[PDB]
């Protein structure tokens, strides 16, 4: 039995080991109690607004939007206390695991931004931290992994399958699944068992609570669309929640579409999948024809991952949000784009978001459409692999 | 599920544990895997435990991932494990013969289906490795619908209310872990569960059989000690696969020899 409803629609569950039921039981209770918790919730109001900075600006392009109808926002979660949206969520967590009494974290991280904001939780709330990363996204993430060892996380290299996200996600749960009475599991994105989906949503919709206030304040009325990278979910369902209701307003959640959706090697699985069972979850899988999980691919690290969030995949089956992709070239030019003309140098995942909602743009220049599009986090991580990719272009 | 009751009156008859080996199915490959089955059986083994090949099993440590990664080199599938369990129970008409799934495998061209093929082939049992009893309706259901036991976990965290279920809900046998964790023969397992498998008696569970970090004889006969039915021994089985891939001759005499003594020591 649980305490809330692990299921959206046919998708979501708690598909782990029966050992690790009471650790996910004791997680859900924590987090039910701490919402109703008036000295948790400014705990955690005090961090967000002192320690991390909120609230993030929302900027308006105006170069990269000039000779169409489309006003462009994109909502800086780049300028968090530690380069993206992987914060917000980790500072709840992290003191949801004092709640429980816990005195280490586990973390998976792919581009490293998810693991910095574990280890610098980890240090300011005297807890320690763990993150496996795979051996690939250390050197394609590199600047993160330093940045976690200066603060004193161990940082644990899994070079199983493909070395990647999902290597790191399976190294972290079979962790957790023996040090569980001792370590948290801090898990990234909105996706695994529940509660997960369900703890990580409701400690990032300050996104698009903020977003909104932001908008009608700025143009006096709703967005048409909200537009937002789709890795496992987080940083997407954070824009999108307090946007639900308004049903005038479009969600789209963009995919990485890799070397090109025909090739295989993406990471769509909501659009290019099919639901199956694995990372605790019932969602929808890059697998076989015989239910073997595939290995993602994606340029970028933290969008390069063969599943999804339950949420998404409910969202996009009853048509309340639309999903699409964008390829690693898309990304890439939409990356150069921001920082030649705004200035900004953001993260290849928030790129793919970029990306589309210049398509958008571009495909209908003449439709008037004022757009959001979630810049969930800062390209310092990604500027040493985008400037060999680009020197050994030529540009 | 009747393989099972047959051989638990059977021990129980001769004061006897069940010892339960378990392998991956096609490690190293599917001609090795069968003679390493046979001698297997031919060493002692009472039942086995069978694993198919599957491509992220989170409930594994390293020895039996490794075991999994062998038999994608040699490329076994599902269906040509269903293959190999027809061979098995062609040869073997009584041994109890139960599948180690993971719920993708199970799920992914339908739960009933998945169901059926272990009863065309002959399989008794089927343990889902990720799937907990709060998610186990539509397999159990299935299970039961094609005469095939499900096998439920009771673990050392297990508190009453999920001893009276999975008590009710299991079949065949109950699988009595022995500790936190994934699987593998260099952790062993840390309190004594004799509180767990009384409380099991007193609710009619199918007969426990221990299992993770089973790799030596003394723990076979401390797990029947302490009122277990039987143990599984994995990792340390095919730690012997492993160690002697290139000399499938002393492969199968290292696993007769180790068989042997896990099954000496479930005698009274
Ligand atoms: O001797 P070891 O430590 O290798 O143990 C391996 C035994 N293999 S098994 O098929 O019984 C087995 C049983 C349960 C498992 O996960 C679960 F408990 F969550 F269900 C995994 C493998
Ligand atoms: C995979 C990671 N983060 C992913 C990520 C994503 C994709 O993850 P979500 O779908 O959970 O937002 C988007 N934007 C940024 C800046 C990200 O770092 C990670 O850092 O572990
Ligand atoms: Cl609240
Ligand atoms: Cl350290
Ligand atoms: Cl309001
Ligand atoms: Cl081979
Ligand atoms: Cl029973
Ligand atoms: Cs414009
Ligand atoms: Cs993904």
């Amino acid at each position: 039995t649980t305490l809330l409803n692990p299921y959206f629609g046919e998708f979501g569950g708690m598909y782990v080991p029966q050992i690790l039921m009471p650790a996910l039981n004791q997680l859900e209770e924590a987090f039910v109690s701490a919402q109703k918790d008036p000295e948790f919730q400014a705990q955690f109001a005090d961090l967000l607004k002192n320690y991390a900075g909120r609230p993030t600006a929302l900027t308006k392009c105006q170069n990269i939007t000039a000779g169409t109808r489309t006003t462009l926002y994109l909502k800086r979660e780049d300028l968090l206390h530690g380069g993206a949206h992987k914060t917000n969520q980790v500072l709840g967590q992290a003191l949801l695991a004092k709640r429980m009494g816990k005195s280490e974290i586990i973390a998976e991280t792919g581009a490293g931004a998810h693991g910095v904001a574990s280890a610098l939780a980890s240090a300011l709330l005297g807890l320690k931290c763990r993150i496996y990363m795979g051996a690939k996204d250390v050197e394609r993430q590199s600047p993160n992994v330093f940045r976690m060892r200066l603060m004193g996380a161990e940082v644990i290299p899994v070079h199983s399958g493909s070395a990647t996200l999902k290597d790191a996600c399976n190294e972290a749960l079979r962790d957790w699944s023996g040090s569980y009475e001792t370590a948290h599991y801090m898990l990234g994105t909105a996706a695994g068992p529940h509660p997960y989906p369900t703890i990580v949503r409701e400690f990032q919709r300050m996104i698009g609570e903020e977003t909104k206030a932001q908008i009608l304040d700025k143009e006096g009325r709703l967005p048409d669309a909200v537009i937002a990278c789709v890795g496992g979910g987080s940083n997407a369902i954070g824009m999108f929640a307090d946007f639900i209701n308004d049903t005038s307003v479009g969600l789209i959640g963009v995919e990485p579409g890799g070397h090109g959706i025909e090739t295989g090697e993406h990471g769509a699985p909501l659009k290019h999948g099919r639901v199956g069972i694995y990372f605790g979850m019932k969602a929808p899988m890059m697998q076989t024809a015989d239910g073997q999980i595939e290995e993602s691919y994606s340029i970028s690290a933290g969008l390069d991952f063969p599943s999804v969030g339950p949420q998404h995949a409910y969202l996009n089956s009853i048509g309340r949000a639309d999903y699409v992709s964008i390829t690693d070239d898309e990304a890439l030019e939409a990356f150069k784009t921001l920082c030649r003309h705004e200035g900004i140098i953001p993260a290849l995942e928030s790129s793919h978001a970029l990306a589309h909602a210049l398509k958008m743009m571009r495909e209908q220049p003449e439709k008037e459409q004022l757009l959001v599009v979630n810049l969930s986090g800062r390209g310092d991580k990604d500027i040493f692999t985008v400037h060999d990719i680009l020197k050994a272009r030529g540009e | 599920m009747e393989r099972y009751e047959n051989l638990f009156a059977q021990l129980n008859d001769r004061r006897e544990g069940a010892f339960v080996p378990f392998v991956t199915l096609g490690d190293p490959g599917i001609e090795q895997s069968l003679k390493i089955i046979d001698t297997l059986i031919d060493a002692g083994a009472d039942a086995l435990e069978l694993g198919v090949p599957f491509s992220d099993p989170l409930a594994d440590g390293p020895t039996i991932q490794n075991a999994n990664l062998r038999a994608f080199a040699a490329g076994v599938t599902p269906a040509q494990c269903f293959e190999m369990l027809a061979l098995i129970r062609e040869k073997h008409p009584t041994i109890p013969i139960g599948l180690l799934m993971y719920a993708n495998l199970v799920f992914n061209n339908g739960i009933d289906a998945f169901y059926a093929r272990c009863e065309q082939v002959g399989v008794d049992s089927v343990l889902v490795a990720d799937v907990p009893v709060e998610e186990s309706a539509p397999f159990r259901q299935a299970a039961l619908r094609h005469n095939i036991a499900p096998i439920f976990i009771c673990p050392p965290n297990a508190d009453d209310d999920l001893l009276r279920q999975v008590a009710s809900y299991g079949r065949g046998y109950t699988y009595l872990l022995s500790r936190s964790g994934v699987t593998g023969a260099e952790n062993r397992g840390a309190l004594p569960l004799h509180h767990l498998i009384e409380k099991l008696k007193e609710y009619h569970a199918a007969p426990a059989l221990q299992g993770f970090g089973i790799s030596s004889p003394e723990q076979v006969s401390a797990a029947v000690r302490a009122g277990a039915a039987g143990a599984i021994s994995g990792s340390a089985i095919v730690k012997i696969i492993e160690k002697n891939l290139a000399s499938p001759k002393q492969m199968l005499a290292e696993l007769r020899s180790f068989v042997s003594a896990m099954k000496a020591a479930s005698r009274a």
